[PDB]
């Protein structure tokens, strides 16, 4: 579809900032290599539950002053066009499917069938997780729902399972088309401390070297590159000055549409017509 | 159908046999061209279809009457052929209600014995009325002892249609009684109707000969063109050779169009209604296609197919309506009526 | 011909851009990936034939005070001849032949023949939609009228079908001259509202995927890329900042006239003159 | 590899769960025929000599 690394960016940093600050023997290990006193007065101001100072993070042109102790800001930056396929198809399908998905579910005992329940209708599975069925096991899926014979498996009638799936928006014919883009964003770690600025570049590299392996980039946003200016002074003039260390994030992704084609042919019908010359 | 035996079916542990016949049937071919005719006779029940296998079944039935003559003509014109089956009625006006009766009796050529033009017109009524019907049928009529060729151009304007034709000429048969029996146009074309009747389908009666004795009228040249050109039949007295004979200028018809063979040729006419007339992938199996592609693919499979065992030119492709329709032409047998040689005289130099 | 990318893509993106926005279902799947808050309000806000805001496309030097919540500049920009022929001879022709057309057309009963009729003469036609004829059809071309046998085809008496075709301008013999041209258009979604901005980027890059397939760039404003600056502020000293994304679209296309010429050879006479020596 | 020596991969189930991994084949037991069905096509054949 089309996509915006900038809106990515923001959605995913937000809850893996949360849960790492939450998290005190994270940060402990992220700055191990850190002086003790940096790493010690860091962990005291920012991190576990009682810390009152706070990490914020927000677009580049808020009219309202922002968080200046620890801030990320996250700049959209530029982008080209790198690869294109034939006739612009960058694939082709049978059903019009959506984002995948990953669920947690549960076996659920109908008298004839375990079943896994998904929230979703069902464009395709893709996994169930640590399952390898047989033909035995005459797995089928329909709708919203992933159904596994009983008759061998009632050990399992509960058996707790991660499906992996895509949605489907409709049974339809169609096409793909489009391009893939290469396109960067910008991320600077705002301190008026640099040694908040120091710890704030580390914990946002092992905040996106995590987020390497997140499904979102894994399907879309591949080729994650990292690259860093250096720390400087973004504000000069105040009564102190305000630091940061930019990092620009590179991705690839694929900018495409789904055009849906409505001819097909149902029947071919054969005529014998005589030409006397 | 597949049978099943027992016919009965069974639960019980048990074998059963399933047959399957239809590797066997057969019988499937064309009916013969059976001749009608109606007209009158003594002795027989009138306006009663009799079927008729030889002439001595006929004058034990019929007697003593110009049926019995047609009968005679039908099957004395093609000596050297198949003697098939003739239906025919004795007719006792109206002829309409009559004619009904062969509606269900499956024969293919009619001849009123009659030059009235009312009961001509009756009779293309009754051709149209079965023909349009899953059952087609030709009639074949005649005029008096001696027409003019005007007379002959309104009679068949006047009865112009694609499934009858007029015979001109009149004459003289020689009955296997002895007797030189003269008779009107319309026993000509009893005699020209038991010809085309035991000719193979699609045979033409064109430049075939009549066994006849004697013609009222002999036509030159130019009168034979006008009279095939306007679609009426005429018989050329063949002067050329010492070895004289009678031969059938040509199968017309009284509709005459350049445009269509089908209906200005009798024989095939006659072929098309008795012509026989002979794989699926569904694009499930594809993502979006086109007549361009639809014909390239069955260009590919018919040459495979052609290989194992057609021209692009000659195949044509509609898409409509998620419907493709794949229009082959195709060739059927015609007869020749022109021949045309260019003869060009070369000379050579001998050496020795 | 002669050809000016700048008045095409000011052709061309109106009524893609109208289309796109009278019709809400496609605004709400082009904004699938933004942040609920944002699709919504850009909805309500420009979207639907309810809506009150509109978002105006013109070049880069008026004198009146443009649109600036929702606008589209277009702005000429470098360009660069590439590939030459020998020659210069680009293509040669026995008919002056001007643009491909398509058409909507139905077949109408001449007593001998079904006839399609294009509005104007016909120099070549290439298609009749979903028909491949055959010989036995006697596909003839003649002024504006397309004309195919009636005596098989009654049954397709009133068949609709789309013409592809070119017009001509006159049966005469001449070259065309001339060279491949590398050039390039760029345009920026102007607004002060940054969310807007964003939105009227990915509106465009649609409307540009969109348009690849349109006859126009598929015959002549071939290999379409696309290229993305930074959003920064265009004006930065207003009561408040106007915001842009540029992107910079890239064309090649021929650059090219019909040279006629008027001499040919219509007969070959031989003579034998004898030399006494 | 043991087959070569001496399965199809549709007829072997592996469910992993709790460090614990079950492999669970199919095996196909003996039975006795309860029906015969038979199918009896007659053809025909030119015969030439």
């Amino acid at each position: 579809a089309i996509t915006s690394v900038d809106s990515y960016l923001l959605s995913e940093i937000k809850p893996r900032l949360n849960t790492v600050l939450e998290n005190c023997y994270i940060i402990d290990e992220v700055l191990k290599d850190f002086d003790y006193q940096t790493r010690e007065s860091f962990k005291e101001a920012f991190c576990g539950k009682n810390a009152q100072h706070e990490v914020t993070v927000g677009f580049n042109f808020p009219k309202f002053k922002n968080n200046y102790e620890a801030h990320y800001l996250i700049q959209l930056g530029q982008g080209q066009e790198t690869k294109n396929s034939l006739g612009s198809i960058q694939s082709s399908y049978f059903e019009a499917t959506g984002d995948t998905l990953v669920e947690s579910s549960t076996a659920i005992r109908e008298d004839d069938k375990l079943v896994f329940t998904v929230s979703k209708p069902i464009g395709e599975l893709i996994k169930v997780e640590d399952i390898e069925f047989a033909k035995y096991d005459n797995l089928q899926v329909e709708g919203n729902k992933v159904s596994f014979k009983y008759q061998t498996n009632e050990d399992y009638e509960n058996y707790n399972a991660n499906i992996i799936f895509t949605e489907k928006k409709n049974d339809s014919k169609g096409l793909v088309k489009g391009f893939t883009v290469e396109e960067q964003v910008t991320v600077v770690g705002l301190s008026f401390n640099v040694d908040v600025a120091r710890c704030l570049d580390a914990v946002l590299k092992m905040i996106l070297i995590s987020m390497r392996d997140s499904i979102e980039e894994q399907q879309t946003f591949q080729l994650q590159n990292l690259s860093f200016g250096d720390i400087a002074p973004i504000i000069e003039d105040g009564d102190s000055m305000i630091f940061g260390r930019p990092t620009i994030i590179k991705y690839t992704s694929s900018l495409d549409l789904d055009y849906t084609i409505t001819q097909d042919i149902n029947k071919l019908t054969f005529k014998e017509r005589k030409d006397w010359k | 159908a597949v049978e099943p035996f027992p016919r009965r079916p069974i639960t019980r542990p048990h074998a059963s046999i399933e047959v399957d016949t239809s590797g066997i049937g057969g019988s499937a071919g064309s009916s013969e061209k059976v001749f009608c005719l109606i007209g009158q006779a003594e002795g027989g029940e009138p306006n009663t279809v009799y079927e008729l296998r030889n002439y001595s079944q006929a004058k034990r039935l019929f007697r003593s009457g110009e049926l019995l003559d047609a009968i005679e003509l039908a099957w004395g014109s093609n000596p050297n052929y198949t003697a098939g089956r003739i239906l025919a009625m004795r007719i006792e006006a109206t002829w309409a209600d009559k004619l009904d009766k062969f509606a269900h009796e499956g024969g293919y050529y009619i001849v009123p014995l009659s030059s009235k033009q009312s009961v001509h017109a009756e009779v293309a009524s009754f051709v149209k009325e079965r023909s349009d019907a899953g059952e087609p049928m030709r009639a074949i009529v005649g005029g008096g002892f001696n027409e003019s060729k005007e007379q002959l151009f309104g009679r068949q304007a006047s009865l112009s249609n694609p499934r009858v034709s007029l015979v001109a000429n009149s004459g003289t048969f020689v009955m296997d009684d002895g007797r030189k029996n003269h008779v009107p146009a319309y026993m000509v074309a009893v005699a020209l109707g038991g010809l085309a009747s035991g000719l193979e389908i699609g045979e033409s009666i064109t430049f075939k000969p009549l066994r006849v004795s004697s013609l009222d009228q002999i036509y030159e040249s130019i009168d034979l063109d006008e009279l095939n050109e306007n679609g009426i039949i005429s018989i050329e007295f063949v002067r050329n050779r010492t070895n004289t004979f009678f031969r059938i200028v040509d199968d017309v018809t009284t509709f005459n169009d350049k445009s269509d063979p089908v209906k200005a040729e009798m024989a095939v006419g006659e072929a098309n209604d008795f012509l026989v007339s002979e794989d699926q992938f569904i694009g499930t199996r594809t993502i979006n296609t086109s007549a361009s592609i639809i014909k390239d693919f069955i260009q590919s499979y018919l040459g495979r197919k052609k290989r194992d065992n057609f021209p692009a030119e000659d195949v044509q492709v509609i898409v409509e309506g998620n419907e493709a329709r794949i229009s082959m032409t195709v060739y059927p047998i015609r007869s020749f009526k022109k021949i045309s040689v260019s003869l060009v005289y070369k000379q050579q130099t001998l050496q020795a």
